[PDB]
């Protein structure tokens, strides 16, 4: 896309994809976050 | 000299060659230099099939 296109539409494409990357990227950060917790509660209790 | 009518337009199959599109601003200033999926202006870099 770089070494085709030229900047007026190139720079609406790279949005797009930047977007659908930042997406993905936000929900795995949020599944680790919760797993994260998860495991801390059993260590608690197996700590206990 | 001459070219084709509307309904039985001719078909040109090209291949094993170079194509030098560089002398591209050298003719009958072309009306039309609509362009799609390509960016026209000096990118003949590219190899089709």
């Amino acid at each position: 896309i770089l070494s085709r296109l030229d900047p007026p539409e190139a720079e609406v494409q790279i949005d797009r994809l930047i977007t659908g990357r930042l997406q993905s990227l936000q929900t795995y950060v949020t599944q680790q976050l919760i797993r994260a917790a998860e495991i801390r509660a059993s260590a608690n209790l197996a700590a206990t | 000299t001459r070219f084709a009518s509307v309904y039985a337009w001719n078909r040109k199959r090209i291949s094993n060659c170079v194509a030098d599109y560089s002398v591209l601003y050298n003719s009958a200033s072309f009306s039309t230099f609509k362009c799609y999926g390509v960016s026209p202006t000096k990118l003949n870099d590219l190899c089709f099939t």
